[PDB]
RNA sequence: GCAGUGGGGAAUAUUGCACAAUGGGCGCAAGCCUGAUGCAGCCAUGCCGCGUGUAUGAAGAAGGCCUUCGGGUUGUAAAGUACUUUCGCGGGGAGGAAGGGAGCGACGAGCUCAUUGACGUUACCCGCGAAGUAGCACCGGCUAACUCCGUGCCAGCAGCCGCGGUAAUACGGAGGGUGCAAGCGUUAAUCGGAAUUACUGGGCGUAAAGCGCACGCAGGCGGUUUGUUAAGUCAGAUGUGAAAUCCC
RNA sequence: CAAACAGGAUUAGAUACCCUGGUAGUCCACGCCGUAAACGAUGUCGACUUGGAGGUUGUGUCUCGUGGCUUCCGGAGCUAACG
């Protein structure tokens, strides 16, 4: 699966957390609600920096918290 | 504005109340598409693109003794809460007398026109 | 069933229901045309609920059926298509005990119910002893070959001669048989009932 | 009744008499009962006469006595120690009275 | 000819300098059954006097309901005072489903089938007024066409 | 654990019959094991079916009741006549179940033939055949169904409004009547009406209801034209959406 | 000037009203609180819907037109009624 998000942190090495956000209708009201999730994606090349809107795909579990890897960078920067 | 379609609709509702010959409303393809059904259905004489520099839609309203051609007209689908109806969901305004304009992939059409084509969409408003 | 003085029910309902000697000048409704009791004289005061109640009452009393099945049959006829009122009588008129009565095998519905229970009546050959049996069109209702001798049916069928039968029916006094042509419409039936009133009562 | 139970047993604490309210006047027979529910409420004693002592122990039905504010329950006669009314030729269903020969 | 239906009658009492003077009110519905309706509500010191006076008033104010196959031309929602009445055409076999107030007015109206319901105030006097008003606003495609 | 005992509670059962049938474990098989299950018992706890009779029978018994005592009412209702004849008795007596073995064939495939059953001697069929239990609740209004007597704010009734202090259809009895019927009532518990949280369906100056004001974070929302993407949204196809249930 | 309070009166009693005194307080500086029929008891912005009359302020071809502000009367309409 592919997920789009922002690089909210590049503190760790080879590890970048992507803040993916989505919009879903409320099961009762139906009005769209905002929901986000942080995913620790792998980045061996430490190519992606903070502010980068990258794509994320499911991959072989690098660690317990990391099960995703950086595929491609959408845009350059957006702080 | 926030909901141009509602504005236009209101500007005609308030214009007819004062029995004005014509009324202006900021142009927009969607608006024109709507005005098209209003003229064909017989709610308005017609319309015309006006404006020296700013595109407007001069709506020529018409009236009759006793009742006004457009007795009622209100937007049911608003930006705050959009509404969508299926082919069988299309409600009949005043058992046929009145009609409703829906926006489908086939284009803007009335209940009967949409019912015939066999498709549903966003219920723009009721007249 | 009810089982008791039927000649009193006729007075209460106001109309003359055919329970037995309704033909004779005895039927109390001929002597005193007022409901039973020490108050059948004083002027009665009926309400909207009263007219609907007494209405279905006489209806059910005619066929002499319980209030349960009567209600059950009502629900059914109300489910199927077509005017409920019409269908109603159709079902009740479909009862075996009722058919037998219409055919003349029995003096009354009560006696007809007995004949059925006594296995003295057959349907398309096989015998049926259930008064609640629903007779469909094209079904032949004749007397039992063994019962063909009992004086009771002998006298009943004898009086049947020359007597006309309903359009939805057709009997053969000779063979002592009967056939259910079709479901009787409200036009065929001449009951002192106002189907429009009985349907309102159950509305509630 | 606590456990939403139709009835509830209990032991009488005292079988005294009470006087109706403003509009009525009499010596209605009541009795404080310590139900198994853990509550000590007052119940009315229907009938013209009863045989409830201190260790009566009777079942409670539940019913408010308009005249006696506080009495929200009625004692079931014909059960436990509460003997059914004597010579009750009428509504024997209540007061628990066997039909005489 | 015209058939009358007694909707409802009220005792109606009032305090006056001298005591209580009773006056009975009565709602009557006059109709032939082929499209004409008539509502009447007159008072009188005597019940029958009010009933008759009512029938006379009912026949004086009649409406020509444009019936179509035992039904109406289109749904309507008339709102009299705090009372509200809604009407909706229906296929045959449905029957006149509505309160005693509206039905009685619809039966004589000639209506054979219709779906209705009472909203807001349930006042019998205000609902009958709302019903008749709704029967007036009723229009047919012929009228609308010739109207436009 | 099954049945059962004692204790608890308003209250819930035979320490019964049986493996042949179906299914299961082991065995090549024969066969062994199997209170799994198939049944019977107890209890109107519920549901459905049936019976306590059918036809006849006085301008109209007796008795009770009412009376302007003229009479009226309970009534064709009972008695009585005729007919059928649930129980009970006699006889017959069920479906629910083939192989192992033996003969032919190479004791293989295949074919052929023989022996054996709980509930039951019950269901059901035939014959005989006696009229052969009914009760409970309610009758002021909502609720359909009335009088007389007793009592007398006393005794008592009561879901709410109330009723009773000497004429009470709401107290008790009786006659009568209504409802239902081996059932009938009572008590407890669940549902909507409530558009009284109102998404469909609501309100806030005085009936309950704008926070005292400002600034401002997050969040929510956002003007006109064009292009790309197209995540939301919409469309086609396909996979999934167990059985049963519900609907026809 | 005036709670509390000191006395004199009134009264059935007056630990009120009336009359004579009178402390805190009321006044100033600094510190404290956060409430109120903090009421038009109806928050801000934009668009739309007859006019008449009085007033403050700018402009205009100024016995009148036009923009902003402050009142009153009122079309349609709104409100249970008042408005």
């Amino acid at each position: 699966r592919t997920l789009q998000g922002r690089v909210v942190s590049d503190k760790m090495e080879k590890s970048i957390v992507v803040a993916i956000e989505r919009f879903v209708k409320h099961p009762i009201y139906g009005k769209f609600i905002k929901r986000t999730t942080k995913l620790h994606v792998h980045d061996e090349n430490n190519e992606c920096g903070i502010g980068d809107v990258v794509e994320i795909r499911e991959c072989r579990p690098l660690s317990k918290t990391k099960s995703w890897t950086l595929v491609r960078v959408v845009e350059k920067a957006v702080l | 504005m926030q909901d141009p379609i509602a504005d236009m609709l209101t500007r005609i509702r308030n214009g007819q109340a004062a029995n004005k010959a014509a009324v202006t409303m900021p142009s927009s393809k969607l608006k024109v598409a709507i005005a098209n059904v209003l003229k064909e259905e017989g709610f308005i004489e017609d319309f015309k693109v006006e404006g020296d520099t700013k595109p407007e839609l001069e709506l020529t309203l018409k009236y009759f003794q006793g009742k006004a051609v457009v007795e009622s007209i209100q937007r049911v689908s608003r930006p705050g809460l959009r509404i969508y109806k299926r082919k069988d969901e299309l409600p009949k305004v005043m058992a046929g007398l009145g009609i409703a304009v829906v926006s489908t992939s086939k284009g803007v059409m009335t209940d009967r026109a949409a019912r015939q084509a066999g498709l549903g969409g966003e219920i723009i408003c009721y007249v | 069933r009810y089982l008791g003085p039927k000649l009193k029910l006729s007075r209460r309902e106001g109309t003359d229901l055919f329970l037995k000697s309704g033909v004779r000048a005895i039927d109390t409704k001929c002597k005193i045309e007022q409901a039973p009791g020490q108050h059948g004289a004083r002027k009665p005061r009926l309400s909207d609920y009263g007219v609907q109640l007494r209405e279905k009452q006489k209806v059910r009393r005619i066929y002499g059926v319980l209030e349960r099945q009567f209600r059950n049959y009502y629900k059914e006829a109300a489910r199927l298509k077509g005017n409920t009122g019409e269908n109603l009588l159709a079902l009740l008129e479909g009862r075996l005990d009722n058919v037998v009565y219409r055919m003349g095998f029995g003096a009354t519905r009560a006696e007809a119910r007995q004949l059925v229970s006594h296995k003295a009546i057959m349907v398309n050959g096989r015998v049926v002893n259930i008064a609640s049996y629903q007779v469909s069109p094209n079904d032949v209702v004749s007397i039992r070959e063994k019962a063909k001798k009992q004086s009771r049916v002998k006298a009943a069928l004898e009086l049947a001669e020359q007597r006309e039968k309903p359009t939805w029916l057709e009997v053969d006094a000779g063979k002592m048989e009967g056939t259910f042509k079709r479901k009787p419409e409200r036009s065929d039936l001449s009951a002192d009932i106002n189907e429009h009133l009985i349907v309102e009562l159950y509305s509630k | 009744a606590l456990e939403a139970c139709p009835q509830k047993r209990g032991v009488c604490t005292r079988v005294y008499t009470t006087t109706p309210k403003k509009p009525n006047s009499a010596l209605r027979k009541v009795c404080r009962v310590r139900l198994t529910n853990g509550f000590e409420v007052t119940s009315y004693i229907g009938g013209e006469g009863h045989n409830l002592q201190e260790h009566s122990v009777i079942l409670i039905r539940g019913g408010r006595v308009k005249d006696l504010p506080g009495v929200r329950y009625h004692t079931v006669r014909g059960a436990l120690d509460c003997s059914g009314v004597k010579d009750r030729k009428q509504a024997r269903s209540k007061y628990g009275v066997k039909r005489p020969k | 000819e015209l058939q009358e239906k007694l909707i409802a009658v009220n005792r109606v009492s009032k305090t006056v300098k001298g005591g209580r003077i009773f006056s009975f009110t009565a709602l009557t519905v006059v109709g032939d059954g082929n499209g004409r309706v008539g509502f009447g509500y007159g008072k009188a010191r005597e019940v029958p006097a009010a009933i008759q006076k009512a029938m006379e008033k009912a026949r004086r104010n009649m409406i020509n309901v444009a019936l179509n196959n035992g039904t109406l031309q289109h749904p309507v929602k008339g709102v009299h005072t705090g009372s509200r009445v809604f009407m909706q055409p229906a296929s045959e076999g449905t029957g006149i489903i509505a309160g005693g107030a509206m039905r009685a007015v619809l039966e004589v109206a000639g209506v054979h089938n219709v779906l209705a319901k009472a909203y807001g105030s349930t006042n019998p006097i205000n609902v009958v007024r709302a019903t008749i008003d709704g029967l007036e606003n009723m229009n047919s495609p012929e009228m609308v066409a010739a109207k436009r």
